[PDB]
């Protein structure tokens, strides 16, 4: 949010085109020290590195050292080399180098969630040894039973009873007393004791899984894992850290980036954003945590700050070394 | 070195005969390369290693639902049921000091039922009704809330667990069987090991991979690669353990690194005799494994560069819902079940619609006191009661140390005496 | 190792000792059933 | 039920998966890549392809899959065994016909009395074989990845 | 020379698989749990059979 | 029954000091900073940056 086109840039004319943090920032400072200003836009888009072998400033620092454009309130990192070539104000937002991943879409629990410790092919062939059960207790106890008949009170309709019972642990008034009826009824209550015990112990573990919360949960994390692609803005501060970074777990993140290929570099944060956006969370981008705040606020909300910040840096007011104003932007 | 014409080929002979300065490569520190030029203190170690083929991950079995307990425990739950049911039957069927006697429903046939129905949790249409009789049934639910609260206290995982299975797991039990294969370079270092091997392990191993058919030893390593992977983990490989790393570490991801390095050698920059360079050489290797580059550069293009991605892989874990196939042995032994109680039922029916006697039993009692009296007596005076590894007459008694009683032996123990 | 060195197994000694106890309950209770008999003619 | 379950055992749309279909049945040349992973109606003898352009061709199921990467354990090949000889849906169905002869035969051959006891229990064991059918069937499609 | 002839013949492995593994006073047994799901054994139990 | 207003540097330390009975809640209410000072024209003034 830093600068923006104003909705009706085609209507306004001159500064009143454009609007944001900045903006606000730079007529704030510009009513304290008394000067007219006239706002531009870096052309390339970059905000500002040397080349290599070249060894010439690009960006918005490179306006600045060569002379091109005045002050910078810009969302401009505050770094060694940069400190080198021009002068930067005290810092006005304190910030770190944050890692932005894809939210992971939560699957909701259903309204038939309890039926999950089983899968569903292991319920219909519950229900089928229910009624092969209930069937064969039937066959067996009212089998000419030598009046005969009266004797035991399994009918099919009673012996579906007696199976609901023991199934769903509650028991029952009658009970088999012939001996292959002791078998039936001894075999299918083995079988409930494992299933409804199976199903407990397993119910358990649903209940009490935290969730998949972060594949990342930290910079380490991403260090270890080459499955989740990293890369940064090209040109940028970001960049330059890992480049320059003796940290080992950086230098792990610099070995990475510069040998893999497609480029996991991108030209704009605008189009890291979308790449974290269109990998299906393959893809994880190193961005200044300000950014990724306001990113993450917003819709379509689907990305994610993991971890704490890299570091700790600003952003800071930049004039050309030993500027006429330097002074009163401090 | 060529045997007769004694010229050193390779990179020992670009350095002898002056074409390079230094042989930053894999070269083993050996005796007859020191001589001729300097090595530098090895930048990195390695060994012979035994590759065997990733076994596939064990499923769990038919039958394992009775998994979380130890086949002890199921001995003993079912000595505990058939001990309780004499004792219910007992004590509810004296001559209570003609209706008395035939007042407890509790004959041996019901007692069976009512332990089963109290283990199983459900409850039984019967009860002990009487002071005797209920201690017995007393303790049985004790029993019961204790063993079944152990036994489903985990039983989701045991029914979804699966174990990788070595069937190898160093080079003392690939000496031991002869049903997965040896195998090493046909001219290498590694079989040169194995004649001059004073060891009898590995002299074991020599006798075995000279008269093999068909030959054990493949002419290249990538054959020996795909050697392993084509005979299904019937085949064992040996190599130096840093091309085995490597290979475990690219797809198909289908090897596996097994047992302890056999020996240990050594890979080294070499240097020509009397190179300026070769002090320098020597520190800037101390150097860097001081600071921990050896230890990056090889944690990088072994493991980091790594098509395979072993750890991360590995390291995710999941919770899932029981499959059929997790449970399929319970629903084998309810459908067995069913097909056992018609046919229980029809051989009972034939038989009624188709000779008990007191002196018979009688009969029947005394041969079975004997026979009761014969088994335990036999049990407890004779010795081949547990077949475990123990102490033989090797070094029996703890004469001399050093000795390891030959590492160790089969042995059939007993109530008092062990022998092997 | 994870119960897999010492692979202990049972000999057939233990077993006889198993049934030795599983006749030793099948005659404990034919025995009880003497006595009921036995009442059954002493009474009628 | 005699209909229904020859039907079931005749016919081979038991299963939808992303099968291996007629093109990738041999691997006859490279890059074929099975139109990625194309959906299949397996059956319990025939997988045949559908909804493509190589739809309408069939193939017999390697039960027993290839030189795969596995050591045969005697679990694994019992329950193959089973279910590439299919011999419990097989089971079922003569057990259903030997019923039908049972129901046939008893107006005919009549006050022989246990015909329609017997009958009874042929159409009771007809539906045991059926589910122990269902289940070896469903506890071998496994070798389905579902990673 | 002589440490690398000692080491080829393996006289150094000789005399490390001599001295530090003859004495062998206790068995340590330092895996202990590698596998997680153990089952349960006797000895976890047995007071209830008591 | 009490919460006391102070700077984040000192009650992080104070949280880190026994007996451990203290606790920071919340963000920070404003955002300053401590730097190293010198005098004006001093030349250590550009390499202390
Ligand atoms: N990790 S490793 O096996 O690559 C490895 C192997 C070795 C390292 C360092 C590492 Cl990181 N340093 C030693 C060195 C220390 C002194 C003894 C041998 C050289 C000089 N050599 S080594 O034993 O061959
Ligand atoms: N197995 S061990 O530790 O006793 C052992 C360890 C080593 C041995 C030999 C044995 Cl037996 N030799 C090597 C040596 C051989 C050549 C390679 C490295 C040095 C020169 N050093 S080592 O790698 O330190
Ligand atoms: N604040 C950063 C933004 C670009 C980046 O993250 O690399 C800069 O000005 O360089």
């Amino acid at each position: 949010p830093y600068v923006m086109m104003k909705k009706n840039h085609e209507m306004l004319e001159g500064n009143e085109r454009y609007e944001g943090y900045c903006v606000d920032l730079a007529a704030e400072i510009a009513k304290h020290c008394g000067f007219k200003y006239k706002l531009t836009i870096v052309g390339d888009g970059k905000y500002g590195a040397r080349d290599a072998d070249t060894k010439i400033w690009n960006g918005m620092v490179g306006e600045l050292v060569y002379g091109k454009a005045d002050i910078a309130i810009a969302p401009l990192t505050i770094t060694l080399v940069r400190e080198e070539v021009i002068d930067f104000s005290k810092p006005f937002m304190s910030l770190g180098i944050s890692i932005m991943i894809k939210k992971p879409q939560k699957s909701k629990p259903g309204v038939f969630s309890f039926l999950d410790p089983l899968a569903y092919e292991i319920w219909m062939c519950i229900v089928f040894a229910y009624i092969g059960v209930s069937v064969v207790l039937f066959l067996v106890s009212r089998f000419s039973p030598y009046s005969s008949e009266s004797t035991n009170e399994f009918g099919i309709f009673n012996s579906l009873w007696f199976s609901l019972g023991a199934f769903m642990q509650q028991g029952c008034d009658i009970s088999p007393r012939s001996l292959s009826g002791r078998i039936v009824g001894g075999v299918w209550w083995f079988f409930t004791l494992i299933i409804i015990s199976s199903y407990t112990a397993n119910l358990a573990a649903f209940l009490t899984v935290e969730r998949m919360v972060s594949p990342i949960e930290s910079a380490e994390d991403l260090s270890k894992q080459t499955e989740i692609a990293y890369g940064t803005l090209d040109s940028g501060s970001t960049k330059e850290f890992f480049r320059r970074s003796k940290i080992a777990v950086f230098d792990k993140m610099w070995t990475y980036m510069r040998s893999a290929e497609p480029s996991v570099f991108v030209r704009t944060t605008a189009e890291g954003v979308a790449r974290v956006r269109k990998s299906k969370g393959k893809y994880a981008y190193l961005l200044e945590s300000t950014m990724n705040e306001y990113i993450e606020q917003r819709k379509p909300c689907d990305t994610m700050k993991v971890g704490g910040n890299l570091d700790s840096k600003g952003y800071g007011i930049a004039t050309p070394k030993g500027s006429s104003l330097g002074t009163p932007v401090n | 070195r060529d045997a007769d014409t004694k010229i050193w080929n390779g990179m020992v002979g670009e350095l002898v005969y002056g074409k390079a300065d230094i042989a930053i490569a894999p070269l083993t520190i050996t005796l007859v390369r020191e001589e001729v030029i300097d090595f530098s203190k090895p930048f990195m170690s390695l060994g012979i290693s035994i590759m065997i083929k990733k076994p596939q991950k064990s499923k769990p079995g038919v039958f394992s639902f009775l998994d979380p307990l130890a086949y002890e425990i199921w001995m003993c739950i079912v000595f505990a049921y058939i001990g309780v049911s004499v004792v219910l039957f007992l004590v509810s069927r004296f001559s209570p000091y003609q209706s008395s006697e035939s007042t407890n429903e509790f004959g041996i046939f019901n007692s069976l039922w009512f332990s089963l129905g109290a283990f199983m949790q459900q409850g039984c249409d019967i009860s002990p009704r009487s002071l005797s009789g209920r201690i017995v049934g007393g303790v049985w639910w004790f029993f019961t809330l204790i063993i079944i609260s152990s036994y489903t206290a985990n039983l989701a995982a045991f029914l979804t667990v699966e174990r990788m299975v070595s069937p190898i797991e160093s080079a003392e039990d690939l000496s031991k069987q002869t049903e997965i294969a040896y195998g090493t370079l046909d001219s290498g270092s590694t079989k040169e090991f194995f004649r001059r091997s004073k060891i009898a392990v590995f002299d074991k191993m020599w006798t075995y991979m000279r008269s093999a058919e068909p030959s054990v030893f493949v002419r290249t390593t990538a054959e020996g690669v795909a050697r392993v992977r084509k005979s299904k983990g019937k085949y064992a490989y040996l190599l130096e353990s840093t091309m085995n790393e490597y290979i475990e570490q690219r797809k198909p991801c289908d090897t596996m690194k097994v047992g302890g390095n056999l020996d240990s050698k050594g890979y080294g920059i070499a240097t020509p005799k009397g190179s300026s360079l070769g002090t320098p050489v020597n520190l800037a290797v101390l150097k860097l494994s001081e600071q921990g580059v050896l230890d990056k550069l090889k944690n990088k293009w072994w493991y980091d560069k790594g098509e395979c991605g072993a750890k991360d892989s590995g390291s995710k874990e999941k919770t899932s819902a029981l499959s059929l196939s997790n449970v399929a042995g319970v629903f084998y032994i309810l459908v067995g079940g069913l097909g056992l109680a018609m046919l229980v039922a029809l051989i009972e029916f034939c038989y009624k619609s188709r000779l008990f006697d007191r002196g018979v039993q009688m009969l029947l009692t005394t041969v079975g006191a004997f026979a009761a009296f014969s088994l335990m007596t036999i049990a407890v005076g004779t010795d081949y009661w547990l077949y475990s590894r123990g102490v033989c007459k090797t070094k029996s008694v703890s004469e001399d140390e050093t000795s390891k009683k030959n590492e160790e032996v089969m042995t059939h123990s007993g109530l008092w005496r062990t022998c092997c | 190792s994870d119960s897999k060195k010492n692979s202990y197994s049972y000999g057939w000694s233990f077993y006889f000792g198993a049934l030795s106890f599983i006749i030793a309950e099948m005659v404990g209770v034919l025995a009880v059933h003497m006595f009921i008999d036995r009442h059954k003619q002493l009474t009628g | 039920a005699f209909s229904l379950m020859t039907i079931a055992v005749g016919t081979d749309y038991w299963l939808y998966s992303r099968g291996v279909c007629k093109t990738k049945s041999v691997s006859e040349d490279e890059t074929s890549k099975k139109n990625e992973e194309v959906m299949t109606h397996s059956g319990l003898w025939r997988t045949c392809c559908l909804e493509g352009n190589f739809k309408g061709l069939c193939k017999q199921i390697d039960h027993f899959p290839e030189d795969a990467d596995y050591e045969a354990d005697t679990a694994e090949y019992f329950l193959r065994a089973v279910r590439a000889s299919s011999i419990f849906p097989i089971l079922s169905v003569i057990l259903l016909f030997m019923g039908g002869l049972c129901i046939a035969a008893s107006e005919f051959y009549k006050t022989r009395h246990n015909i329609i006891l017997s009958a009874g229990i042929f159409f009771v064991s007809a539906g045991l074989s059926n589910i122990i059918g269902i289940i070896v069937y469903i506890s071998a499609n496994a070798g389905d990845p579902s990673k």
